[PDB]
């Protein structure tokens, strides 16, 4: 949100980035390894901006109120203005803390709920992607390479398919004008050799979700703030075409 | 705190607000208790006004023989909200409804102590009237 | 694995899912929710028919002779939305609705005093249907949401022979069901056999 | 009933009109990559080196330039304005001396 | 004509069916946000409301009413919502010149003391049998499907519908009005007397 | 509804044969792996399954039986498995209400002793004879190959299946029955008494 | 109210077969007890046996004259012992999700068993003992 | 078992607890007296192992408050376990998610043994108490 | 019944007759700028 | 202000060779054309080449 991005030089494959906060200013990479798992010991690649992996420090714990409470300015060295932060445990578990009203630097602790004192956590802000589609129309390739779009009839939208390989967590939400539905695509099928209770939910395949209306007014994004990756290949829509002037 | 709650019923009120955190609507059913149990169908009689009234058409009163407007949820035990498929993605809503309708289910198994004979002061329990039968 | 497992399910919820089968897509796990709009629309249309096929009266349905009662302070009877059909028992009904009210159209009263008998259609919901019709909600379900979303010619083509069928069998139902007599059980032709 | 298929997802957003835009195109991508094989997919994620101090501690602007000159001298030199700190890219300040 | 600024659950129910005959999404309240369609759809919804009541059926036919004249003007509105006024026995006299009753035959519009008149009156939508508020809608489901989204084959499923729903309204009064060949009407039930 | 959570090799060998019915390899288990097409081949067998059986046919229909009511309750349960609870003379008059048998008539939920109702009752694709086993696939067979495959040539064969598969079936009742017309019913075997 | 996982049917003379309505998840899981002067539970091949997958064909028959007027066929699901528990590379599969949920349901519509056991209201006004003896119970004042 | 009455004399702090609980705020401590009172946590009541909770000071039949009874409210509103998309599932979470409510309901069921409640034989037993407002 | 789209409104006066103009041609434009994106649009004002 | 987007149609109707259509505007607000259509009934009786 208030992240001022002094120039980023990219040095390989690796993109080494500085930012303004604006209490504290930063360096930090961005690698573009398809594969890699950023930090050490992490469960997964955690598409988490701001990753660092915090071993705990002793004094956290209070058997009292059985929290176990790490101060983010010693976390990352500075006090951060907004955002979620995820704190990511060795195993699976995520715990992601909405920002204090005030911010993070009203009250910077985040408060685990356990007792954590030698586990490594790895923590970090999140990700979040957001990508609408452009309308669905009926988009005819001329013979030269440019494609026109026809306009001239009503073509209502009944279903539409996004593509994927590999991906998590997603959300698309078709709005048509007074509408807002939202379908989200979460894993891996029920049965599937991919969806174990210990490892991460990451599914190939088409998911078809119900678009009903005039493309024209209909609109369909994706948005994913979730830690796990996210892949689109292709995407599809089908619906009744009916143009009455028959054209040309 | 609390599934089951009874208001009492005059001839002219006929909206009542109901507390709980009903999942679906068939869920709560609303019963003019009076002097012989009747239960008020979902449509002819009541009305769900907001998602919190519940506002009766008639504006029953004691007039008609009928007082303490009962309406309790009863968690159905059958009709599943979520059963899951082979083949369907397992989306984080679908757990957590499972979860809620047997979470709701046990919250109300926590309610037949309303529902029982009763303990009067001292451990004396008490019939208050409901001639004990069988 | 048991075969000692009996377990039921919605009956509610495994007829929207007969009817995203039959357009053609995957089981949805639940109903919940007003975000899917493939659910709420093929459970409104699963509504929107449960209200036709119970309204063409059939035996059960037709509860007869049932007395609708008037407020005591204002004497005048509610005519809901889930009354499907009211009319008189016997002949020439006179009943009517006027701003929500039972109304005597030939005394022009609004106000009752007393109550009324009439044959109520009232409406109840899919699983308190008998399974001939519930297959036949469902499968008239599945040509309108086959008709209103997924135009393609051919399966409505097919559907519509299912939705006949399930007529016929829905039919034949009450003629078993109800047992109607020409010549001993009816109201004029019984009266003429008596020696 | 007709049905079409962007077959993939690589041009990013165009404000141009909907009725004009090419297929592949969408109106908004927001902290997305769109890889050739895999077509849209979410950014490597930000990984933290250091912090290298107060917001003002390298001014309001700036400018900052790479000086990639060897595998072990890799450096980032800021110039604040108001003098010159340079950082090297494990986020370790050298002095500068003037 | 009466015109549609007023809103009910029951009609709101009616209007979401009529955007499913398209194919569009539903509606969740007809508050006059531009959607073109929706507007459409209550103006078919309203339009053909006018038919089905206006074709007379026998709970809509009110019988023997009389309607009255205002004492200092002398004259009877005729207004809008009476789809049909008739007369009660035979070449009905009544006629609509201006806005109030005349007498087509005594050229008078002043009238004393009433007339028994069979008037055919506006009812809501939801002021309807079971059986015709679906035939209302699944009619306006038709011209809907056939003013703004003109595709065929959706149509010809749809006529196939319509029929079937007036088969099933017809059904409806067939048993409500009970009407008597030979014991009930003024002609032959008079001939049966012994 | 009863829902299938159980597994049987009998009724193993016919989801293979609604598998056949598009062009799909045979599945070896119906554990939950994730093959789409061998749930939906489950759900459509288990949807027509109880249609088969609804249709009443001389051995599903159970003839005076006794439904007893709860003591404490005094409510009969009436169950999904019910699929038609009938009555044994004419005129049935028991319904569901809830989900306990009501008497249309008396207006009564609560019962002492128990009915004599014909319930058909949903039997298990295994317990049904052959000639019906086929005949739920062969038609499970069509609708399968209408809602995710729809091809129409290969549907048009099948539903000259469906048919004969059902002469077959009708032809076995007919025999298993034993239906008299002039020695074996209610009317006219009473008058052929000398 | 109403129970819907205890019920019990009058016993009378050879009326061996009743049925289970309420969904039970294991064979083991139905309790028959032919309640009458002294509760009789029934052993599972012996006595009992499920001749359909909702119905139960006592052996012998037994009637108001050995005792036994009536025949409770009850619901007991273990909460003790989880039917299917997950562990951490477990393929889950929509067959042990579903059997743990419908475990849990069918624990708290024990709960109604629970209101059949203590001295709760029936359909009518009137607590209900169920066919069983108030013991102790004190004197009267 | 989720109530048990530990009635001890002294200043007894150690009170073992046997219904295995979910998470502190689930077991409410009060000691039966003549007027019950409910012991909040972190100021009387600390859980020395997670078995067994330890009292300050832990009063007395000496004083008003007597016995001491523990008992497990298992909270139906405030879920333990919230999935969301993967966020891994993790089997201790599915276990965690079904034992909240096994716990809920195992609890709820003891709510009526207080009362009239049945005996191994078969027998609704009322604890010597008289019935009273009953009808004929 | 046939009916024709112009895409875009770029191309600006053109002379020629009107059976041999382009589609986006058009006879007369006066205080107009056609933009790429939006194709036609008024003149930024003058600016005293 | 009132800035709206949309498609209009308006009806021209008669022979294309004699019909024109202008688009005039002298308001303080903006402006934006991105296309135009038109329909209408063609017939040519010598189906040409």
């Amino acid at each position: 949100e208030n992240v001022q991005v002094l120039a980023c030089q990219s040095i390989s494959s690796d993109m080494y980035v500085i930012l303004r906060n604006e209490f504290n200013t930063f360096l930090a990479r961005i690698s573009f390894t398809k594969n890699a798992i950023d930090l050490q010991g992490e469960p997964y690649r955690a598409f988490m901006d701001m990753k660092i992996r915090y071993t705990i420090p002793s004094g956290t714990y209070n058997d009292d109120t059985f929290t176990t409470s790490i101060h983010i300015p010693t976390i990352y060295g500075a006090n951060f203005g907004r955002g979620k932060i995820t704190v990511l445990e060795p195993d699976g578990k995520i715990t992601v803390f909405e920002q204090p009203t005030a911010g993070w630097n009203s009250d910077p602790w985040l408060r685990l709920s356990g007792n954590l004192e030698g586990r490594m956590v790895y923590i970090g802000f999140n990700i979040n992607f957001v990508y609408e589609f452009s309308k669905f129309l009926i988009k005819q390739t001329a013979d030269d390479g440019s494609t026109s779009t026809e306009d001239i009839g009503r073509l209502q939208l009944r279903r539409a398919w996004v593509n994927y390989e590999n991906s998590g967590t997603f959300d698309i939400y078709v709005e048509n004008q007074s509408s807002n539905w939202k379908y989200t695509m979460a894993g891996a099928r029920l049965g599937s050799n991919t969806l174990r209770a210990g490892r991460l939910n990451l599914g190939t395949g088409q998911y078809r979700f119900p678009v009903v209306g005039n493309a024209k007014f209909n609109t369909v994004y994706i948005l994913s703030d979730e830690t796990t990756p996210l892949n689109i290949i292709g995407c599809g829509w089908e619906g009744n075409y009916l143009r009455r002037s028959s054209g040309i | 705190i609390k599934t089951v709650l009874t208001y009492q019923l005059d001839g002219s009120n006929r909206d009542f607000n109901i507390p709980f955190e009903y999942l679906a609507r068939k869920f709560v059913v609303v019963t003019l208790i009076g002097v012989d149990r009747k239960v008020l169908t979902i449509n002819t009689d009541y009305r769900f006004a907001t998602r919190t009234t519940i506002s009766l058409t008639k504006a029953w009163g004691p007039a008609d023989g009928y007082t303490t407007i009962e309406l309790r949820r009863v968690t159905s035990t059958t009709d599943r909200l979520v059963d899951f498929t082979d083949g369907s993605i397992l989306r984080a809503y679908d757990l957590n409804v499972a979860q809620i309708q047997t979470m709701h289910v046990a919250e109300e198994a926590r309610d037949l102590t309303t529902d029982t004979i009763g303990v009067n002061n001292d451990g004396h329990l008490d019939a208050r009237g409901r001639r004990i039968v069988n | 694995r048991s075969y000692d497992m009996n377990v039921e399910t919605a009956a509610e919820l495994s007829a929207v899912n007969d009817i995203l089968a039959s357009i053609g897509e995957p089981p949805v796990s639940t109903l919940e929710g007003d975000a899917n709009a493939d659910a709420a629309n093929a459970r409104r249309i699963l509504n929107k028919i449960n209200r036709q096929i119970q309204s063409r009266g059939w035996t059960f349905n037709i509860e007869e002779g049932i007395t609708l009662l008037p407020d005591v302070y204002s004497n005048l009877i509610v005519y809901s939305d889930d009354y499907l059909s009211l009319m008189s028992t016997s002949g020439q009904s006179i009943y009517v609705n006027r701003g929500g009210y039972v109304y005597d159209r030939t005394s022009q009263s609004d106000r009752f005093d007393s109550g009324i008998t009439v044959n109520i259609i009232r409406l109840r919901d899919y699983d308190e249907m008998p399974e001939c019709f519930r297959y036949w909600i469902v499968t008239k379900a599945s040509r309108q949401f086959n008709n209103r979303f997924f135009g393609a010619p051919e399966v409505e083509g097919v559907l519509q022979e299912e939705e006949d069928e399930a007529r016929r069998l829905c039919m034949e139902y009450e003629m078993d069901y109800g047992g109607y007599n020409m010549l001993d059980g009816d109201a004029f032709t019984s009266g003429l056999l008596t020696r | 009933l007709i049905s079409q298929s962007i077959k993939n997802l690589k041009g990013g957003i165009s404000q141009q009109p909907d009725i004009l835009r090419y297929p592949d195109q969408g109106s908004r991508q927001v902290n997305g990559w769109s890889s050739e094989t895999e077509g849209l997919q979410k950014r490597p994620p930000l990984v933290f080196l250091n912090t290298l101090g107060d917001n003002g501690a390298l001014g309001q602007a700036p400018y900052i330039h790479l000086i990639n000159r060897d595998e072990h001298e890799q450096y980032y030199a800021v110039f604040t304005g108001s003098g010159i700190r340079v950082f090297d890219l494990s986020g370790n300040e050298k002095q500068v001396r003037y």
